[PDB]
């Protein structure tokens, strides 16, 4: 294809670590689109894959990544949304997790975190950069609108549950959220809101979260949910790691956290989860790019 | 010539607890080692560089792979079999991506220097060995494996050897070995002769573009072309 | 006077404008720039005078102090705040309204309640772990509160800022340090600092028309050094080169920028207006917000 030529030219570009032109950025986001739409609420994935969590525009530690778990298409990868926002490159960081699922749509799956937004991303950078980086609002545009066609969560091998935030008071089922229409800018409140902001907790029950959007959820509800949809695992991020990964809930839950040393403060290690051809899971810790 | 250098300041540099030193030290190992003669770097530092070989930090592991080809050099093809073999195996099965990708390399450049009748005989039979490990990652590693040695295996030993095996991974059950089944053929193929290539890789890739995965049908589509078949 | 318990107001993005609007802003920012022109052109060793208030309010902080030497870190496994930090937090919730009543004397002993929410706001998120800027505002909010009570007087404007506010951030940094606190709401390289944003603000106003130090000066780490002493903006770069790894450029890009900006004047200026715009325009900060009777919700009259 014509358009497979340019396609892999930019991954090349973009794994240079340089930006692709507005003009270029337009088209990609188009197609993207048309992928996207075709993509469930929860979005069936199949092992083996590598799931990963926060990166916060922090592409040579994105780069560091890649060198840790293989690169595309080579490795299946999963990712459960934050890609924005915070860091010097959040605009290299998205361009290239979107080039390479119109590349390979088959070999990636991106999620929607809840920095995926218009509203956020006008507080935390991502806007800031994008008129930085372009002399205007135009790419902001084109990102913020293709954030709303990104799936809330996904499914792998039918078993464990991954997805940005956690579990939703109004949310019982897997079926409750496939009815929903996430092709929307992230509410204030509801069960959209819920599962890309919700936090796991030490206390029993739910809780309104300190977050101010979403809320917290014990063990309980944990192994209610999981028992309830059939489910092992819930694979979930939004939250700083110290040691990149993040047991809970007696394993019912986990926190994948891969931005390393967040902040250029926190000295914290970054993770990855591989899935086996056999569902089985494994962890690679990392620092960052030296 | 040498048995005046402070060997026990650069020991000491080897096991140190800060990584910087660990990579300046091994920079060093290049030179030192030659200058320090066969007999007193196998006696004195070779321990030293076997620890190293699997430490922690995989920046470390990789300096080592890099280094691996010179010291293979300096201490001949006959020892290299009995202590530095495995070494060199257990790499291609690492954790860590980067490691895998350069024990590779590694492979080359050793088959560079000792001769590709020795590659059959002791480094061939391990690489596909993992054809059958239960990770999709390691399985993937024996292709890249037999497209970078391949090349210096020259056709015969390609063809014997390394061919029936990506011929068989063609009906792997996870489709990025699949579609890297396609690239390897892709790569190996101007080596073998056309009669090899008509009967044996010609079918394959037909039937490849038949496969359910769209990128196992892209690439197998992609080889053919290339291939002019 | 008529005291409540402040609660919040703002649940919506829409409730935006009515924040802007309000009575508490207005207050709020005039405190800030009073305080702000108070110390103009001053060193933190200025001969100022102290009042029994402010010493009262010194001892308040330095009791804090002490229940974190009371309250080492546990050798728990943690995602990353270590857990000590809300056996800490739960101290200044039982005992919040009795330390702020050894500062506020007893006729004016109805107003103990409302007042002591905004300093059981000002330490960071017991749940989260966190420390934001948000916390910070708190304890501005805090301190105009006893002014507007009288409590505070217009004398008190330097020992304000020099002796409280500035030992208050000692205390924060040690309980970022200690238990191992995140930032709440950081904008990373888009950000001033991840943790504070006042002290910048007050302490480029020291340096306005400074003889020799511009703004230049404070990514040269001798000049940080042999000054911070006495100024509360270079105490600031001194934390973060204790704190943060790499270049200078890299960890603290907005502060970088700023030492190119050619005086101190246009920094305080600048300062002010992001200040606004990055921390009291931003939802997600002010969100959590508390108004009662002394900052209230209501159009500002
Ligand atoms: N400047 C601030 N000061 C204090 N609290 C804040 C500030 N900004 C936001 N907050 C609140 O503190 C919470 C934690 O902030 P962060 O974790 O840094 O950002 P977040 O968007 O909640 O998390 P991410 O980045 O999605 S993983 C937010 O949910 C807000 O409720
Ligand atoms: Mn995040
Ligand atoms: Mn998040």
């Amino acid at each position: 294809k014509v358009f497979t030529k340019e396609l892999d030219q930019w991954i090349e570009q973009l794994n240079e670590c340089k930006q692709l032109s507005e003009s270029q950025v337009k088209s990609l986001c188009e197609k993207a689109k048309e992928i996207l739409t075709k993509e469930s609420n929860v979005q069936e994935v199949r092992c083996p894959v590598t799931v990963c969590g926060d990166v916060h525009g922090q592409f040579h530690d994105l780069m560091e990544l890649f060198r840790i778990g293989g690169k595309s298409p080579d490795t299946n990868y999963l990712f459960m949304g934050d890609y924005v926002d915070r860091g010097y490159y959040s605009v290299e960081t998205v361009t290239l997790l979107v080039a390479l699922k119109v590349r390979y749509r088959e070999r990636i799956t991106i999620l929607r975190g809840n920095h995926e937004s218009r509203q956020i991303t006008q507080v935390y950078g991502f806007y800031d950069e994008c008129l930085r980086k372009y002399g205007n609002a135009n790419v902001w545009k084109y990102f913020t609108d293709l954030f709303d066609y990104l799936p809330l969560t996904a499914l792998v091998d039918g078993q464990i549950f991954c997805l940005h935030g956690g579990l939703s008071p109004s949310i019982d089922t897997l079926d409750h959220i496939r009815a929903l229409d996430r092709l929307q800018e992230v509410p204030h409140e509801g069960p959209m809101c819920d599962l890309l902001w919700s936090d796991p907790d030490d206390r029993g029950g739910w809780g309104i979260s300190p977050r101010g959007a979403g809320y917290t959820f014990g063990q309980d509800i944990s192994e209610t949910f999981n028992h309830a949809n059939g489910l092992t695992l819930v694979s979930r991020a939004h939250q700083l790691v110290m040691e990149g990964y993040n047991w809970c809930h007696d394993r019912n839950v986990v926190t994948i956290f891969s931005a390393p040393n967040y902040c250029y403060r926190c000295g914290n290690q970054a993770a990855i989860m591989e899935l086996d051809d056999t569902l089985k899971y494994s962890f690679l810790q990392f620092d960052p790019a030296p | 010539s040498m048995s005046l250098y402070p060997i026990a300041v650069l020991i000491d540099e080897l096991r140190n607890e800060d990584v910087q030193l660990r990579l300046n030290s091994i920079k060093k190992l290049s030179t030192i080692a030659l200058a320090l003669g066969v007999e007193r770097t196998r006696s004195e530092l070779l321990p030293f560089i076997v620890e190293l070989a699997e430490d922690a930090k995989w920046r470390v592991r990789l300096a080592i792979i890099e280094y691996m080809p010179l010291l293979a050099g300096q201490l001949g093809v006959e020892y290299f079999d009995e202590k530095l073999n495995s070494l060199c195996m257990a790499w291609l099965v690492d954790h860590v991506y980067a490691i895998r990708e350069a024990a590779t390399s590694n492979l080359k450049k050793l088959v560079e220097k000792f001769g590709k009748e020795w590659a059959h005989a002791t480094i061939i039979p391990k690489v596909l060995a993992m054809s059958g490990d239960p990770n999709y990652l390691h399985r993937m590693t024996t292709l890249f494996c037999i497209n970078v040695l391949s090349e210096v295996c020259g056709q015969d030993i390609t063809t014997k050897h390394m061919l029936p095996t990506v011929l068989r991974m063609a009906g792997d059950p996870v489709a990025n070995v699949r579609f890297n089944v396609a690239k390897s053929l892709q790569k190996i193929g101007p080596i073998l002769d056309n009669s090899t290539l008509q009967s044996e890789v010609k079918p394959i890739l037909e039937k490849l573009t038949q496969d359910q995965d769209v990128d196992v049908k892209y690439f197998a589509q992609e080889a053919l072309t290339v291939l002019s078949l | 006077q008529n005291f409540i318990i402040p609660k919040k107001e703002i649940h919506t993005v829409p409730d935006m404008g009515k924040w802007k609007r309000s009575q508490a802003y207005a207050d709020y920012i005039g405190f800030i720039l009073t305080l702000n022109e108070g110390v103009k052109g001053k060193k933190l060793t200025f001969e100022y005078r102290v009042s029994e208030a402010i010493e009262k309010l010194v001892a308040l902080l330095n009791t804090l102090d002490r229940w974190i030497d009371e309250t080492p870190p546990v050798d728990q496994p943690s995602r990353f705040g270590n857990k000590a930090y809300r056996t800490w937090y739960a101290k200044l919730d039982e005992e919040a309204e009795n330390l702020v009543a050894t500062v506020v004397p007893t006729h004016l002993a109805a107003a103990v309640p409302e007042v002591a929410v905004y300093l059981k706001e000002s330490v960071g998120n017991s749940t989260r772990i966190d420390y934001g800027t948000g916390h910070e505002a708190a304890f501005a909010a805090f301190l105009c509160c006893l002014c507007k009570i009288g409590v505070l007087r217009v004398d008190d404007q330097i020992a304000i800022v020099f002796k409280v506010f500035n030992r208050y951030l000692e205390v924060m940094r040690k309980l970022q340090k200690t238990y191992r606190m995140e930032p709440a709401g950081s904008q990373g390289v888009w950000g001033l600092d991840d943790f504070q944003f006042l002290p910048f603000i007050w302490g480029s106003s020291q340096l306005i028309d400074h003889p020799y130090l511009e703004p230049r000066h404070f990514v040269d780490e001798k000049a940080v050094n042999e000054n911070h002493k006495d100024y509360m903006f270079l105490e600031c770069i001194l934390f973060i080169t204790e704190m943060k790894t790499g270049p200078f450029a890299e960890h603290s890009n907005q502060l970088w920028n700023i030492s190119a900006v050619p005086s101190w004047s246009k920094v305080n200026q600048g300062l002010i207006r992001m200040y606004k715009a990055e921390c009291l325009e931003k939802f997600p900060v002010i969100q959590h917000f508390k108004f009662g009777s002394l900052l209230p919700i209501h159009p500002v009259t």
